[PDB]
């Protein structure tokens, strides 16, 4: 474990994940570099900074996860895009 | 290459300088007119910074030709788009794409 803001953590996580899916057609990799980030969220805001970020972007990032879950069950690939619509929105706001 | 054909003209002097944010509304379709994606269906303009290899090449060179206000149809050959590999489930291999894009504003 290491000290990093959830802000910085999600920024470069989303960027790396997107490059793997969009750029390299690696849907295995993007799940790898995304599941950890989602894991933290599900465990808890500890600090006040992680609290407010969770109030701001927690819902979207959660819904984005359900879309990915939906992809896992259907293989549709338009669920993945509905997921990445939401990732793009939170990413765009955290810059 | 990428082919730009005016649907509706802009001022013709306000071009997107490398490194600006283009706010645009687009509908993308495969050659035959099969719509695959439009920001106008979501009712939500798309934004991207020009030059950062953020979008496909036909967009990079296409939108760089546009001035604020202008609406255009971009015919992008697979080389300047998703190539032989496509993007599986949405854009097939080798697909010639057509984009209808309007440049709302620069920021
Ligand atoms: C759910 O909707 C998707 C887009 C859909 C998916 C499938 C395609 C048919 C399509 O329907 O777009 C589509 O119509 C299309 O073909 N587009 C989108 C509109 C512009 C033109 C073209 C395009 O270039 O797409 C792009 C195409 C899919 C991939 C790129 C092609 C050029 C190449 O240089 C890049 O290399 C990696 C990858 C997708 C994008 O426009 C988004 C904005 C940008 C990226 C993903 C990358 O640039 C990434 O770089 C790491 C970034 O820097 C971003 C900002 C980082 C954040 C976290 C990621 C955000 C995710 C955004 C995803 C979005 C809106």
């Amino acid at each position: 474990r290491v000290a990093i803001l959830w802000h910085e953590m999600w920024h470069e996580g989303l960027e790396e994940a997107s490059r793997l899916y969009f750029g390299e057609r690696n849907v295995k990799g993007m799940f790898e570099v995304l599941e950890p980030l989602h894991a933290m969220m599900e465990r808890g805001p500890q600090t006040l900074k992680e609290t407010s970020f969770n109030q701001a972007y927690g819902r979207d990032l959660m819904e984005a996860q359900e879309w990915c879950r939906k992809y896992m069950k259907s293989g549709n690939v338009k669920d993945l895009t509905q997921a990445w619509d939401l990732y793009y929105h939170v990413f765009r706001r955290i810059s | 290459g990428v082919q730009v054909e005016t649907i509706s003209p802009g001022d013709g002097r306000t071009f997107p300088k490398r490194g600006q944010t283009c706010v645009v509304h687009y509908t993308g379709m495969l050659e035959d007119g099969k719509k695959f994606d439009s920001s106008r269906d979501r009712n939500k303009p798309f934004k991207f910074m020009l030059g950062k290899q953020e979008v496909i090449r036909g967009w990079e060179e296409g939108v760089a030709q546009m001035s604020v206000g202008q609406r255009a149809k971009l015919t992008i050959s697979p080389d300047y788009a998703y190539g032989a590999t496509g993007h599986p489930g949405i854009i097939p291999p080798h697909a010639t794409l057509v984009f209808d894009v309007e440049l709302l504003k620069l920021e």
